[PDB]
RNA sequence: AAGCGAGAAGAACCAGAAGACCAGGC
């Protein structure tokens, strides 16, 4: 997929303002690897915002 | 059977995707 | 296999017959449940998800 | 250790010197590079949420940094050119030369095939990327992945040459390790145990001012293990933080008892016994038995959680017999 | 390492005590009168400033890696 | 009102073809210095511009 | 299961509750048969992956099926720790709680017809008794005799036998506890104690309930009594210590 | 069937702490209070830092942890900053949030004290509390010669309950019954403890007599301020956020009522 | 819109049902959950009916509507799934009082009634 | 690895009913008040002010466990009154005496900052 | 393509390619260390 | 009830050591 491995902001929702990078992608639901915390989490393709 | 009497407005959704 | 193994922790909040996992665990654990009508709709739920 | 690339170290965000010293530990030097922080311990039973040799932490504590720590992992690997068969190279692996190679994103590495510091690297992720000639063609992916379940940063990243001449790498992954459920906590006494919950300030006990004990420890760990040490060490702890010095706990000295440590405590409008009016945090009520509170030196041990836990469904399995690998 | 911000278990501010901790260990105070002029008075804070070991000081004295 | 207005002028915009320039009468051709059927004088600037 | 796998009860069938970090957490009563300690032991779990295996474990090998053990014919788990000392000191005879506190203690009985009971004290001020909530908290109707650790022998034999002094001689009649300070050998693994007759009269059902009951209620009514140790404790008066010095003399 | 009149007194007011006293409330009141003092007021901390550039010897999640930890004046402004989860803006701006910006490089041959100093903010009224003109600036981190410090952080409003830089208070000693005249305490030798002191009785005495028709009443408190918030602003912003919730309790009660009347 | 249940046939005729259920409630939600060029008077200024042009521009588009609307637990009640705002089905979760059914429920009769002086009619 | 993200604690996932009312088949006029996100701040002082309700028959509070942020209220009042209705008083006091207190506290404030 | 290291001992920025000994064109020092990363490095200060 | 210009889809799309030894928790 396009979004796979990019850097991505979530901005929206309580995990507002934490950068990742997406490990896995969908049509709805990416996974983001957080830069500041040691976990993965799933959060909607719409509160994403890509950085770069 | 079940039958509408009179349907206005434009019907359907562009929810559905 | 569908073993796990990880340090145990004081829990008087469970009853004797309870056992708290983590989630990471519970995801990385499966069961294979039978498809019936009356778990068509929750199984369909989980697979779609 | 900054310079150091080991294989695995972990280090105290903030090391402290016990309040409670013996007079070897200067030679020891244990003062300079000190193991443990003085964590204000209460010795009582609060929700049953640390029996069985288990403890109570504090949130908040945890939240300003008490026993956080880090964790480093250096992993090293060289390109060998064994043959003129086949050679490896650190290179940046490509799907369409490349066969071997795993579904992990390559991306993160740079193109001379080693991942940069500062880099965010989860488990299976790739750290280095080598690649080796072979007799989807010519070329076989033989990269060096992060362990299984490991989610650090890259701390730095070194590149030199072996005794043969070629091309070595070594990578430190940082991992901040913040006290959790699970986590091992031990005094100086033996007095070993889990985190057996969190709660936060608002929800731990209280003294008549505002002192929560960092930790609690249950009072069931005590007779059986006859640890007075630690009851002392509390109790002397106590004493030192509120008269400014370090208390002398040399084995046989004569000069020091729990007599003269009780007087000494109550010269500071404490009770002489160390023990304190505590109220209950989620109701404010005081608590009728009057807890033993007051500074113990505790430790933190590698043994984490984190590096424990482990689970298996239908995972890879030996080549003789057809059953499940063996270890994490 | 170095100097914590806030004490751990009450929150006070310490980290800008421990300069102030030094000059006075240097102006002949005892650690009781230094903590007690600083306004450390909950002998939980009195365990931060007291059983700190400013690490920080040697690892400095290890050449950076740039320049 | 403009923000609706824009986008349904961006839609407009979108899907306009040149053809839509045939209507309307008596269009001055800049190629002849006169006025010209607007489907004329849009055919004259094409070729003027093609060529 | 906890390994060395000893006998039949270090590896007992258990129901999955979800819970956020990363340890197994188990209730503490269960600690006694797998000889588990929390100072860091790690325990296996292993999933079955069928319907019938799930029956057999079900049917077979549950926690409140594995309460008695036929190796010696007596409950192999039990109260321990904080709340067998806190029902030590929760049915003492000068237990007293009050409206809100018994109210609390309540909402901490899963097994509870949410009708309060007659407070053991009326005037001048409604109190319930420690023994009283802990007669709720006793299933069934379930009669049980035992003796407090610190009985003495004499108190049967002479006056008073049947009303001891000392609230000794723990009397539970019609699943109530008329009299007695209850302790390791009324709520232990011994034979013929509480959690015995309560497993033989009532079922295994019953006897998971009576222990999740005395947890929880135990252990919320110490948060309020409160449990310690220090060196008050390990500390006797002067004329003890000469005594002790006299007799090493 | 209704609501006590409570009654306050301060004792004492300064920049640094609080000592009051309430009386006619109950203990459940006067404990919520202390847990809203200590878990549910909200202050601004930072919590959001991007590193451009750290060659100190601490990494970077020891200094952005550090720089959480350092108190910033949210006297008046925390009021009208939003929640940045609740601000319908991209990743910041000034309605919900706080810049702030670190640039430091150790040039001298002696060491650099990168202090709560050089955190330049973008608003004037969130600013370090050693900053608001006594008190030393807080250390972030010392650097050497060549060593360079380059971040740009965000602060944001929160509370103590999502994490412990948002506490305000650095001590809330909360105290009742001083005279154990309710025996919430047992003493087994009530000669051998000190006296309160909010104690009122002789020094031959030990202990009040028992009150068996005593409630808990007349709390104590002592709040100290870490410096974001003025010590009896941390109260009011307490049982303002206390009421607040309790308001938005009985709206999604009442929602719930009329779900099935 | 204190509860609904649907037995469409399709997605799109459950979808039908839920917006003009939606509309017909008159909610607040509904209500603010329009967006975009809508107008409530035509060319010539005449006052449209707000209840027709509210359906007409859900019926166009619906996302916002379902998206505004509000999520309720659902357990699992047998043979009466929720919906999700994406229109699949869930178990756990459902719009705020919405609820499918398989069942095929599926008033016609003209029931005899007397009409008083007033216009009044009862059966 | 698990951890749970702290704004879990108060913020609610997702449609989630921050209160929930459940009636109690064992007693009459009884009821549970399941509330989602709270802890004891709130479950105390609600416990208490129902308590002081004399029309209150029973009035506690629990927390199932502490790693959950679910609060259990059950009420049970006499056969004229109505849990509810005692919840709802209940709120309506303490919000009363909060106003009051607040009133107070900005007067003395005031007293002391003049002399 | 141009991977530029950090010397350990000098600390000088030197370009290095691929299948090129490693060296300091400037001291002959053999240990290199790669420089930090331009990604975005962002973290909440918990 | 509303009602003021047109649409539809060429091509084709993963990896095993193993053994020994040492330290360590339980
Ligand atoms: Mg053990
Ligand atoms: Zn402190
Ligand atoms: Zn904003
Ligand atoms: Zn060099």
């Amino acid at each position: 997929n396009e979004l796979i491995g990019q850097t991505v902001r979530i901005s929206q929702g309580p995990y507002k303002g934490y950068i990742g990078v997406v490990k896995d992608a969908t049509e709805s639901t990416a996974r983001v690897e957080l830069h500041s915390t040691c976990q993965t989490i799933s959060v909607d393709r719409q509160r994403l915002t890509t950085v770069g | 059977a079940a039958a509408a009497a009179f349907a206005a407005a434009g019907a359907a959704a562009a929810a559905a995707a | 296999d569908f073993s796990a193994r990880t340090v145990i922790t004081p829990d008087p909040n469970l009853s004797i017959d309870q056992v708290g996992v983590p989630r990471s665990i519970a995801a990385n654990m499966t069961f294979a449940e039978i498809v019936t009508p009356f778990n068509i709709d929750r199984l369909q739920e989980l697979v779609r998800r | 250790f900054h310079v150091r690339m080991d294989t695995l170290a972990h280090v105290l965000y903030y090391p402290q010197k016990p309040l409670v010293t013996t007079r070897s530990m200067e030679y020891l030097r244990f003062r300079e590079l000190p193991a443990g922080i003085n964590s204000i311990v209460a010795i009582a039973s609060y929700t049953g949420y640390n029996q069985e040799d288990s403890v109570i932490m504090n949130r908040s504590a945890v939240d300003r940094g008490f026993f956080r720590s880090v964790f480093y992992r250096s992993y090293k690997e060289q390109e060998s050119k064994k043959g003129f068969d086949q050679e490896e190279v650190f290179e940046k692996p490509t799907r369409e030369t490349c066969q071997g190679m795993r579904h992990a994103i390559y991306d993160k590495l740079d193109d001379d095939g080693l991942i940069a510091p500062g880099v965010r690297v989860s488990g299976d992720d790739v750290i280095i990327g080598k690649t080796v000639t072979l007799p989807r063609y010519t070329k076989r992916d033989c990269s060096t992945f992060l362990r299984t379940s490991e989610t650090g940063i890259v701390d730095q990243v070194m590149v030199t040459l072996n005794q043969e001449g070629y091309k070595f790498c070594k990578i430190r992954v940082r991992s901040v390790r913040i006290p959790q459920i699970g986590d091992k906590f031990a005094s100086r006494h033996g007095q070993k145990g889990t985190c057996g919950i969190q709660y936060r300030q608002e929800d731990m006990p209280f003294t008549c001012e505002g002192i929560t004990p960092d930790i609690i420890i249950n009072p069931h760990a005590i007779p059986s293990r006859m640890t007075i040490g630690h009851l002392i060490e509390c109790l002397q702890g106590k004493v030192s933080a509120n008269k400014g010095e370090i208390g002398d706990a040399t084995p046989f000295n004569d000069a020091v008892n729990v007599q003269k440590i009780s007087n000494l405590l109550s010269d500071y409008g404490y009770h002489l016994r160390g023990n304190e009016v505590l109220y209950n945090g989620f109701t404010g009520r005081k608590i009728t038995s009057q807890i033993f509170i007051g500074p113990t030196y505790y430790q933190r041990l590698k043994h984490m959680v984190d590096d424990k836990i482990h689970s298996r469904a239908r995972g890879p399995i030996q080549i003789l017999n057809r059953q499940p690998m063996e270890g994490r | 390492m170095i100097i914590p911000v806030r004490c751990f278990t009450c929150g006070k501010i310490v980290g800008n005590k421990w300069e102030a901790y030094l000059g006075l260990l240097q102006a002949e105070y005892t650690e009781g009168d230094a903590l007690d002029a600083l306004g450390l008075k909950r002998y939980c804070c009195r365990r931060m400033l007291l059983a700190h070991v400013d690490l920080i000081e040697k690892l400095l004295n290890y050449a950076p890696l740039e320049k | 009102i403009f923000e609706n207005s824009c986008l349904e002028t961006m839609e407009i915009v979108q899907q306009t073809r040149v053809d839509k320039l045939t209507q309307g009468r008596q269009t001055y051709d800049w190629t002849l210095n006169r006025n010209q059927p607007a489907a004329t004088a849009l055919a004259n600037t094409i070729e003027v511009f093609r060529s | 299961n906890r390994q060395p796998t000893l006998h039949k009860m270090s590896m007992m069938g258990h129901r999955v509750r979800i819970l956020p970090w990363s340890t197994f957490r188990l209730n503490l009563s269960v600690t006694t048969p797998y000889n588990a300690d929390f100072d860091g032991d790690e325990m296996n779990l292993h999933l079955p992956q069928s319907l019938e295996t799930r029956a057999e474990i079900q049917e077979l090998a549950m926690v409140p099926r594995m309460i008695v053990t036929p190796q010696s014919n007596r409950p192999v788990m039990g109260i321990v720790q904080d709340t067998l000392t806190a029902v030590r000191k929760f049915t003492k005879r000068d237990v007293f709680l009050e409206r809100g506190e018994v109210m609390n203690l309540l909402m901490f009985l899963s097994t509870w017809d949410g009708k309060v009971p007659q407070p053991a004290i009326l005037k001048p001020r409604p109190l319930w008794t420690g023994k009283q909530i802990f007669s709720l908290i006793i299933p069934g109707h379930i009669n049980c005799i035992r003796t407090h650790s610190t009985h003495p022998d004499d108190e049967d034999s002479g006056p008073y036998k049947h009303i001891s002094p000392g609230d000794t001689k723990v009397v539970v009649e019609n699943g109530e506890l008329i009299m007695g300070i209850l302790c390791k050998k009324s709520l232990g693994t011994s034979a013929g104690s509480l959690v015995h007759i309560s497993y033989l009269e009532m079922g295994h059902d019953i006897t998971r309930l009576f222990y999740s009951n005395i947890q929880t209620v135990i252990n919320n009514w110490l948060l309020i009594e409160g449990h310690t140790i220090g060196i008050g404790d390990s500390i006797a008066d002067s004329k003890t210590y000469q005594d002790i010095q006299n007799t090493i003399k | 069937p209704y609501a006590n009149q409570p009654t306050v007194r301060i004792t004492e007011l300064t920049d640094e702490n609080v000592k009051f006293i309430i009386e006619n409330t109950d203990l459940a009141v006067a404990n919520s209070i202390r847990r809203v003092f200590i878990a549910e007021v909200p202050i601004i901390a930072i919590d959001w830092v991007q590193i451009d550039a750290n060659s100190s010897v601490l990494h970077d999640e020891f200094i952005a942890h550090r720089l959480g930890l350092i108190p910033l004046t949210s006297d008046d402004i925390v009021d009208k900053l939003q929640y940045s989860r609740d601000c319908t803006c991209e990743e910041f701006c000034p309605e919900c949030s706080v810049e702030f910006t670190l640039d430091v490089r150790c040039n001298e041959d002696q060491t650099r004290h990168v202090t709560s100093r050089d955190l330049i903010s973008n608003s004037p009224r969130v600013i370090p509390v050693t900053s608001r003109n006594e008190q030393d600036d807080i250390l972030i981190v010392k650097l050497r010669k060549g060593q360079e410090l380059r971040l740009r952080a965000y602060a944001k409003k929160g509370f103590g309950k999502e994490h412990a830089k948002w506490n305000p208070t650095a001590g809330v000693a909360f105290e009742y019954d001083p005279d154990n005249a309710l025996r919430h305490t047992v003493y087994p030798k009530p000669e051998e403890w000190p006296k309160s002191e909010y104690s009122e009785l002789d020094e031959d005495e030990s202990q009040a007599p028992y009150d068996p028709n005593g409630k808990p009443e007349r709390f104590y408190y002592n709040v100290e301020s870490c410096g974001s918030l003025r010590p009896e602003t941390i109260v009011l912003s307490a049982l303002s956020g206390l009421k607040k919730k309790l308001s938005d309790l009985q709206t999604q009660l009442s929602h719930e009522i009329q779900s099935d009347v | 819109l204190i509860q609904l249940i649907v037995s469409g046939k399709d997605e799109q005729s459950i979808a039908e049902a839920i917006i003009v259920a939606m509309v017909f409630s008159q909610e607040d939600c509904m209500i603010k959950a329009v967006r975009g060029d809508l107008n409530f008077v035509n060319r010539a200024n005449q006052r449209l009916n707000p209840m027709h042009q509210l359906l007409r521009h859900f019926q166009k588009d619906a996302k916002v509507l379902f998206q505004n609307w509000g999520i309720e637990p659902i357990d699992n009640v047998m043979g009466m799934i929720g919906i999700l705002p994406d229109m699949t089905p869930s178990t756990e979760m459902s719009l705020r009082g919405v609820r499918v059914s398989k069942m095929g429920v599926d008033s016609t009769e003209r029931v005899v009634v007397s009409i008083d002086r007033f216009l009044r009619v009862r059966d | 690895m698990n951890a749970p993200p702290a704004f879990e604690s108060f913020l609610l996932f997702e449609g989630e009913k921050k209160i929930t009312i459940n009636k109690d088949t064992k007693v009459p006029n009884a009821c549970l008040f399941t509330i989602n996100k709270e802890d004891h701040t709130l479950g105390n002082i609600i416990k208490s002010q129902l308590l002081k309700d004399p029309q209150v028959l029973f009035a506690g509070y629990k927390v199932p466990h502490p790693l959950e942020h679910k609060i259990i209220i059950r009420v049970q009042t006499t056969p004229d009154y109505s849990p509810q209705e005692a919840f709802t008083n209940a709120i309506t006091d303490l919000i009363s005496e909060l106003s009051l207190l607040e009133e107070r506290f900005r007067v003395a404030i005031k007293d002391k900052q003049e002399g | 393509q141009p991977m530029i290291y950090i010397c350990g001992e000098c600390h000088t920025e030197n370009e290095i390619k691929s299948r090129d000994p490693i060296r300091c064109r400037e001291c002959g020092y053999r240990i290199m260390y790669k420089k930090r990363t331009k990604r975005l490095v962002v973290f909440d200060a918990r």
